[PDB]
């Protein structure tokens, strides 16, 4: 019984404006601006999205907004990269209709290693050739992929539904493979391509949280919840008080 | 809170 998929596929987040002028040229300030008022804005659908997902309401309501706040970066750059291989095929990535990066808006935007790092990432839902329901239950995992060192208030709980979802990861493989081998490689892929989000998101906190920090030096404007949570949750992760859950070492 |  697909009850599982059935609520994935319900509660994905529709299409997001980044409310970009495509009209200004592509500057360093207007692009990262840009990409901060798409971060706020699409953080509110990563939130109505997690208190949809099964079970979640039932963790504690304080590990409920850290789970979300230490995993937003990997959540938005795994669907990103989902959005340009289903649309733009890969070639450039699709942040959001109003905000489509090319070659050019990639160097404008003083991260074009972490926009490669992107595209390939994106480039692995062809290679694996990944299927959307594969894509949802990966995402869901990402949300249960970071935590604090000293751990949640409720870590009991936590391990547990962080398990069932994987649970859930391998039903959905073994449902076409009949092969010992077959839905055992293809489980190995996946939870590579997951570890693989890790490294990325890393690169963005770091980068963010430096944009920030000369944010009224270079004219950058960050939202009210993005300046707060880049503040004060990224540098947990960053001096390694909050650290992701790996699949393989 | 604020947004949650
Ligand atoms: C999460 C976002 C916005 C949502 C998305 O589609 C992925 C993308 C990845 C780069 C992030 C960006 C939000 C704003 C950030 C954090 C900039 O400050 C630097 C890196 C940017
Ligand atoms: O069997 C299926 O496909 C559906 C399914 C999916 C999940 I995720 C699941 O896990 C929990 C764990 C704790 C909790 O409070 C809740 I609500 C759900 C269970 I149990 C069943």
């Amino acid at each position: 019984q697909p009850i599982f998929l059935n609520v994935l596929e319900a509660i994905e987040p529709g299409v997001v404006c980044a409310g970009h002028d495509n009209n200004q040229p592509d500057s360093f300030a207007a692009l990262l601006s840009s990409l901060n008022e798409l971060g706020e804005r699409q953080l509110v659908h990563v939130v109505k999205w997690a208190k949809a997902l099964p079970g979640f309401r039932n963790l504690h309501v304080d590990d409920q907004m850290a789970v979300i706040q230490y995993s937003w970066m990997g959540l938005m750059v795994f669907a990103m990269g989902w959005r340009s291989f289903t649309n733009v095929n890969s070639r450039m990535l699709y942040f959001a209709p109003d905000l489509v990066f090319n070659e050019y808006r990639m160097h404008k935007s003083r991260m074009y290693s972490q926009c490669v790092r992107m595209r390939h990432l994106s480039q692995e839902f062809g290679w694996l050739q990944i299927t959307p329901q594969e894509f949802l239950c990966m995402k869901a995992l990402l949300l249960f992929s970071i935590i604090p060192v000293d751990g949640l208030k409720n870590q009991k709980f936590f391990d547990e539904l962080r398990m069932n979802y994987i649970k859930e990861l391998d039903r959905i493989i073994a449902c076409k493979r009949k092969n010992p081998t077959s839905c055992s490689r293809r489980f190995y892929q996946l939870t590579k391509l997951l570890d693989s989000v890790q490294p990325i998101a890393r690169e963005l906190h770091q980068f963010t949280f430096d944009l920030l920090i000369k944010s009224h030096m270079v004219s950058v404007d960050f939202p009210e919840m993005m300046a707060e949570i880049i503040s004060v949750q990224v540098p947990k992760i960053l001096s390694g008080k909050v650290k992701p859950i790996y699949f393989h070492t | 809170k604020l947004l949650f």
